[PDB]
């Protein structure tokens, strides 16, 4: 593949460098619980003026 | 200044050995590069936009290996001039050299 060829004479050939597959995953997030307090904000009685 | 006269010639009388060193580089440090590692790495959402310029990859590639046996082909050259090897005398007895 690295060759673009389906014929190879001797040599070193020095391909690609290898890797290892990350088979897992895993999620970090800080210790929080309570909701946002999005009603005091959206649903507000009162505005402010511009 | 030179004392030049028209008659007038100037002989040595004695001599001295002398001894200098030369240096002069042979070869570089052979390198190589892994173009797709070094620019996207671990990830998957790159080395997909990197077929297009896959080509110009295996261009560096091959130019670097070009180096790499023209530094080869140097580091023979230089030294394996002659190829039987001869192993160093025994009894010196050079005649008062010191090749020690
Ligand atoms: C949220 O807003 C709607 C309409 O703006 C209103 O009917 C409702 O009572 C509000 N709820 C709270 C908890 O403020
Ligand atoms: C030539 O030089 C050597 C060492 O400098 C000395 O021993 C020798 O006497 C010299 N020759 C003459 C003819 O003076």
């Amino acid at each position: 593949c690295t060759l673009k060829s389906f014929t190879v004479e001797k040599g070193i050939y020095q391909t690609s460098n290898f890797r290892v597959q990350p088979t897992e995953s895993i999620v970090r997030f800080p210790n929080i619980t309570n909701l946002c307090p999005f009603g005091e904000v959206f649903n507000a009685t009162t505005f402010a003026s511009v | 200044s030179v004392a030049y006269s028209n008659n007038s010639i100037a002989i040595p009388t004695n001599f001295t050995i002398s001894v200098t060193t030369e240096i002069l580089p042979v070869s570089m440090t052979k390198t190589s590069v892994d173009c797709t590692m070094y620019i996207c790495g671990d990830s998957t959402e790159c080395s997909n936009l990197l077929l297009q310029y896959g080509s110009f990859c295996t261009q560096l590639n091959r130019a670097l290996t070009g180096i790499a046996v023209e530094q080869d082909k140097n580091t023979q050259e230089v030294f394996a001039q002659v190829k039987q090897i001869y192993k160093t005398p025994q009894i010196k007895d050079f005649g008062g050299f010191n090749f020690s």
